[PDB]
RNA sequence: UGAGUAGCGAAAGACGGGUGAGAAUCCCGUCCACCGAUUGACUAAGGUUUCCAGAGGAAGGCUCGUCCGCUCUGGGUUAGUCGGGUCCUAAGCUGAGGCCGACAGGCGUAGGCGAUGGAUAACAGGUUGAUAUUCCUGUACCACCUAUAUGGGGGGACGCAGUAGGAUAGGCGAAGCGUGCGAUUGGAUGCACGUCUAAGCAGUAAGGCUGCUGAGCUGUGAUGGGGAGAAUUCGAGUCGUUGAUUUCACACUGCCGAGAAAAGCCUCUAUAGGUGCCCGUACCGCAAACCGACACAGGUAGUCAAGAUGAGAAUUCUAAGGUGAGCGAGCGAACUCUCGUUAAGGAACUCGGCAAAAUGACCCCGUAACUUCGGGAGAAGGGGUGCUCUUAGAGCCGCAGUGAAUAGGCCCAAGCGACUGUUUAUCAAAAACACAGGUCUCUGCUAAACCGUAAGGUGAUGUAUAGGGGCUGACGCCUGCCCGGU
RNA sequence: CUACCCUUGGUCAGGUUGAAGUUCAGGUAACACUGAAUGGAGGACCGAACCGACUUACGUUGAAAAGUGAGCGGAUGAACU
RNA sequence: ACCGAUAGUGAACAGUACCGUGAGGGAAAGGUGAAAAGCACCCCGGAAGGGGAGUGAAAUAGAACCUGAAACCGUGUGCU
């Protein structure tokens, strides 16, 4: 596993709050090796969504955010995954996720791309 | 003496809002007290005043060019009428 | 670390002052040298 | 620690005969009639 | 040239949305993280427009920049009561006459200047982009003006430590009231907040002192305001506990080192109307605006002082509030630095156990030589800490119970110095200096000694139980011979 | 800035030890003397703030023309400001 | 039979800027063109800056403006 510049710790916070990004947005834009990791961590969360069950959800919410989701409805981040988004991934085995490289920024010239659902 | 106390009105957002409450705002002498301010007020514009309120503006740096300076100092008093009104225009 | 110039408005004044100066006859020759050299500033 | 002696011009630009950058590695887009660099999206 | 090399100045950011020619770097949002005896809040010095709004992006900003403590334009600081002056004096400075001195000048009397001290009349709320005890609203107070009606005394006025109290601020709890909310994760029907309001004026008052003083309380101020809140109108201010570092108050007790002055003030020889000046007031302010050449890991006086834990202002996590630190993205080589662990051994390392490890809190047992009888001493060395239940027992769990963080290593012997203290700002903190104590010597007061040409001063507003100089250096036992030379 | 001094202000979380006196009790012919309680002295002890600068590591074209990290000495006094 | 912008006053545009608590120390910096006739207008560009077109005897006289040396930095290549 990469280490993304990070000690143990901001690199979990980090992976925590990208994943939880990605639940919510369902496409983000980051840096290659950010999002290398973040489609592990994505993935494995949609895992325990599709599997559903009450220590699965628990385990889930080791590791999302507590982010609200707002037709006036209104949602938690570990709601969603555990309805529209495992509802969607139901019949895929796997690859919940795809990385599209969009080329260097300007500032530092890092590859950006953009991680999103499939 | 009351006109040289008195030189120019000022013209500014909070000044226009002081007039809305009923109070003018003149740049005045650097030398004069407010009793001089409210007597010559008085005189000049056969108005009543309740009271005067001033304060003392520090030279400003201004430049043009290579030439470094200040403006001038100013005192700028704000005068309160309980009876009548100015007309600036 | 604590440095040499600590400033006092009040301090230099009553030490370097146009007064100071003028209270002796030796802080008169320094005006009158800055006169004569032309400077802007003749005391603090 | 220190340059002993100064550099000559012509040991500079022999040290610097790799110093220098690539044409990136770019295809063309079908659609648009551009240009863009290779496995990467518009 | 070195060279596209060193560096880019302590640290946590991520994503979405927006703006834009251009965005890691600007704005908005969500989440995350850091400080919180402070990275929070307020005074002072110092700086001097850096403050606000709109606009701008050459240069400044260690990157970028659409942004800025930068550039352009236009603005911003409101006082009878705040701080200072129109009041008082301290050190010190100055000084009519005067004294002294080649000159220049030095000193000094009356007097004067001079806060870091004394005196002195205003509070609460609202409001702006930028000021507010200054503007506005409500309610006051002070001085003076107009009308109706000089001498005496006292006081000011004072150190340091400690103790027992009164009161209040503040904290905590119950929810008494009030306001909300009431949960799609197994369960419950509970969860979270609010609970005020000044000066002034009347009544009173725990105390304290030998009648004078006195914190505070009650009412009024206030059908006003502010309010967790509902859609301009409507909305709760209650019981208990704890309790100050604030105040009564240097009040009381004790101590020796024996703790300003002067003025204001005191004492003895109503109502009504009106007037009330000058200076400062922006902003930064333990700092990006002050002192450090810097947007510099440094320095910078005082005040305010929340919760859990605790003896604590220690420790760790949080509150109020503030902040994410002006280069980044990868990779996860040597080497360097800062951290963590380590088989068996345990100082074999080394000039030297340097560094590190170990000890560490609270409670209870227990404690040697020596001693100036105080000490040594936290000597040493040992035991106990979790949780639940009953009222010291019975149980429960783990490898481990001050389960984190913070918190003496100890002993034996010798040199030196008695001791606390002081020192080479920036390679020496020591055995060096000082010290209490000892001794010698000078000095009868216009003292000796010291500064000064002198006048004038220190010594000392002291007077041999005093002052200056030399040496020695607590304390105990002691301090021998030589007066030829200087 | 620094040394010393003058006048006038300000500051020192909390723990610990327990001097002189006093009182009560024994005791005396009267004193001495003794124990308990009370009391709160000290250039006293431990230790934050604060003031220092002993060791060590780092830094040594520094973040800094003397600093930083970790320990360390003093911390009611000849204290610090 | 003095200087001619590193000369000549420190100062041709200054006892200024800047440095220092202070006494005090103390710079750098002249030149479009005869005449502003100082580049209307078009084009790329946010701008800066350019290419044209114009003015001018001349714009590589376009204001950082007479001349424009050397170090130094580039582009092309005849021989190697
Ligand atoms: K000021
Ligand atoms: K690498
Ligand atoms: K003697
Ligand atoms: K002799
Ligand atoms: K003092
Ligand atoms: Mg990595
Ligand atoms: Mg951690
Ligand atoms: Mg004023
Ligand atoms: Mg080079
Ligand atoms: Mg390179
Ligand atoms: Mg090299
Ligand atoms: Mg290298
Ligand atoms: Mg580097
Ligand atoms: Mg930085
Ligand atoms: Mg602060
Ligand atoms: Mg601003
Ligand atoms: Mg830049
Ligand atoms: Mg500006
Ligand atoms: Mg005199
Ligand atoms: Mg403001
Ligand atoms: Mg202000
Ligand atoms: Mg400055
Ligand atoms: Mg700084
Ligand atoms: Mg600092
Ligand atoms: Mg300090
Ligand atoms: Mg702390
Ligand atoms: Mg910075
Ligand atoms: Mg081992
Ligand atoms: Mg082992
Ligand atoms: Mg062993
Ligand atoms: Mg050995
Ligand atoms: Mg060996
Ligand atoms: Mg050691
Ligand atoms: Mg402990
Ligand atoms: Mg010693
Ligand atoms: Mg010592
Ligand atoms: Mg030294
Ligand atoms: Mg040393
Ligand atoms: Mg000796
Ligand atoms: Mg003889
Ligand atoms: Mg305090
Ligand atoms: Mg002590
Ligand atoms: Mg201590
Ligand atoms: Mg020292
Ligand atoms: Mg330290
Ligand atoms: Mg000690
Ligand atoms: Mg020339
Ligand atoms: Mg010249
Ligand atoms: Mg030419
Ligand atoms: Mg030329
Ligand atoms: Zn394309």
């Amino acid at each position: 596993y990469r280490k993304l510049g990070r000690t143990s710790d901001q690199r979990k916070a980090m992976l925590r709050d990208l994943a939880t990004s990605l639940i919510i947005s369902e496409r983000i834009e980051t840096t290659e090796a950010r999002a290398k990791e973040v489609r592990s961590v994505v993935e494995k969360l949609i895992t325990l969504g599709k599997k559903g069950d009450l220590a699965s959800r628990r385990n889930a919410a080791k590791t999302l955010r507590n982010v609200e989701i707002l037709d006036e409805t209104t949602q938690t981040a570990l709601q969603k995954l555990f309805g529209e988004i495992a509802e969607r991934y139901t019949e895929r085995q796997g690859g919940y996720t795809r990385i599209l490289k969009q080329g260097p920024r300007r500032g530092d010239g890092a590859e950006s791309v953009i991680i999103e659902l499939v | 003496e009351a006109r040289d106390i008195l030189k120019r009105p000022v013209i500014t957002e909070k000044s226009s809002e002081a007039m809305a409450e009923d109070k003018y705002t003149f740049d005045v002498d650097t030398r004069v007290n407010k009793t001089q301010v409210k007597m010559a007020v008085e005189e000049i514009f056969n108005v009543k005043v309740a009271s005067v309120n001033i304060m003392n503006y520090k030279p400003k740096k201004k430049r043009m060019g290579r030439y470094q300076g200040y403006t001038n100092k100013r005192r700028k008093a704000i005068v309160t009428l309980k009876e009548g009104s100015i007309d600036l225009f | 670390v604590k440095r040499t110039y600590q400033p006092n408005k009040r301090k230099h004044s009553k030490v370097h002052g146009f007064r100071k100066r003028m209270s002796t006859k030796n802080g008169r020759k320094v005006l009158a040298r800055r006169r004569r050299k032309g400077r802007k500033v003749l005391s603090a | 620690a220190v340059p002993k002696r100064r550099t000559s011009k012509t040991r500079k630009n022999k040290r610097r005969t790799h110093f220098k950058i690539s044409v990136p590695g770019m295809t063309e887009c079908p659609n648009c009639g551009e240009y863009k660099l290779s496995h990467r999206v518009c």
